[PDB]
Formats: structure tokens, sequence, C-alpha cells
């Protein structure tokens, strides 16, 4: 986890960076609800 | 951006209706996840998104 900051890791059981640019893009990218709870 | 690459295509459904009646699912191989702009070319078909 911890990519470069252009990155965050979208979930914890396992390391997956993706763009912060999807986080609350109206979908889950990954294994892990994070992209759009709590915004 | 990604690298994208082996991009292909192929047209799962089209009709040539008003609307945007065909669809086609882009096979392709990135290096990373990312937004890549696209565009068609040829003023026969125009994109959606
Ligand atoms: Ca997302």
């Amino acid at each position: 986890r911890t990519c470069r900051i252009h990155e965050i890791s979208c979930g914890a059981h396992s390391t997956q960076c993706i763009p912060v640019s999807w986080r609350c893009d109206g979908e889950n990218d990954c294994d892990s609800g994070e992209d759009e709870e709590n915004c | 951006a990604p690298a994208v690459t082996d991009l292909s295509c192929q047209v799962v459904v089209c009709t040539h209706s008003s609307d945007f009646g065909g669809v086609a699912t882009l096979s392709y191989k990135t290096d990373k996840p990312g937004d890549c702009a696209v565009h068609s070319h040829s003023n026969v078909a125009t994109l959606q998104e």
C-alpha cells in the first residue's frame, strides 16, 4: 500500500492502488467499498 | 497515462437507430489503471462517452 500520492489503496485485505480520481466517483472499483463510503 | 496496447474491438450489438444504438467492447492491454480519453476518428459513428 501507500503508493505515490496520486494513488490510493482501494482496500486493506490486499494491496490495490488506484487513481484518487475514482474516490466517490459513483462506483466501487475494487474488492472493498471504500470508493464511495462516507465521502 | 496508461500505456494502452493491443487495442482491439468487437461490436456486441449495432442498430443504426437515432440514439446510441451500437455497443463496442474494447479489449486492451494496459500497464496501470487510469482514465483514457476515447474518440472515434471517422464521422460515420459518434461515441457516447
Ligand atoms: Ca470508484
